[PDB]
């Protein structure tokens, strides 16, 4: 959506919603704002930010980096604007495929009888809370992970 | 991310000796999640001996427990093993494996790294 001058080029990643109608959204004002907005990365993760957005201009490309088992928001602490503006406010993160690697073999462990032998779930809480996040939910059989933030 | 282990504390004792492993983990590292030391012999698998999830469960082989004692300090990032009255099946190199979160964001990456291990020789 080159309209709105939001970045967003890299393979596998979306908006919701869709860059093409985020380049059909832009007000009397040159402004993109939507209410609700999530960036997603197929296969890897998706965040979700509620609420009124102003996307205008967002460098999305630099900003936003969804990874296997983590999510970087700003790279750079000089780069990011002040607590409730662009992208550093509320966020409900999602990541895929979170799962235990195999202490000697590296395989990624998925049976749900060694998941809950390891407590992993509770693996996952302890490391939601010592970050500051909030856990909200474990899906052992997708490794799907959810947990909310108050900023990045 | 990087992460470089340091095995030592091992040598030689005769049995009902003592030793104490030693390694310490340095690298780029957020923290240090299960740690656990392990031990091969020539012909045989490698085996657990001592466990400390990052929830703080323990474990010991049958074959160690109430000999030896497994402890972790998590602000200088090292794990210890005092091995007590040693027995001559206790002869192998010994392994220290180190789960290392190398989060950079907000998540929880976890890869488990081992060492060059350390021999202990327990003979006659
Ligand atoms: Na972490």
């Amino acid at each position: 959506s080159h309209p709105a001058g939001i970045i967003l080029t890299r393979d596998s990643y979306y908006t919701i919603p869709s860059m093409e109608e985020l380049a059909r959204s832009v007000d009397e004002n040159g402004e993109c704002i939507v209410n609700g907005f999530t960036i997603g990365r197929e296969g890897f993760g998706s965040i979700y930010f509620e609420g009124i957005v102003n996307l205008t201009n967002l460098d999305l490309d630099s900003i936003v980096h969804i990874r296997r088992k983590e999510v970087i928001v700003y790279v750079d602490d000089q780069n990011k604007p002040p607590l409730g503006e662009g992208l550093n406010r509320p966020a409900q993160v999602t990541l895929d495929e979170v799962w235990p690697i195999d202490k000697t073999s590296r395989c990624m462990i998925t049976s749900p009888e060694r998941l809950s032998e390891m407590n992993y779930k509770s693996k996952l809480e302890n490391a939601s809370r010592k970050q500051g996040a909030q856990f909200v939910d474990y899906r052992p059989e997708s490794g799907s992970w959810v947990f909310k933030v108050n900023h990045f | 991310g990087q992460v470089q282990l340091v095995e030592s504390g091992g040598g030689l004792a005769k049995p009902g000796g003592s030793l104490r492993l030693s390694c310490v983990a340095t690298g780029t590292f957020r923290s240090m999640e299960d740690v656990g030391w392990y031990r091969q012999a020539p012909g045989k698998d490698r085996e657990l001996v001592a466990e400390i999830t990052t929830l703080g469960k323990v474990t010991y082989a049958d074959s160690v427990k109430g000999r030896f004692t497994i402890s972790r300090d998590d602000a200088k990032n090292a794990v210890y093993l005092q091995m007590s009255d040693l027995k001559s099946e206790d002869t192998a190199v010994y392994y220290c494996n180190i789960e290392a979160d190398q989060t950079k964001g907000i998540g929880y990456v976890v890869y488990p790294y081992w060492g060059q291990g350390t021999r202990v020789t327990v003979s006659s």
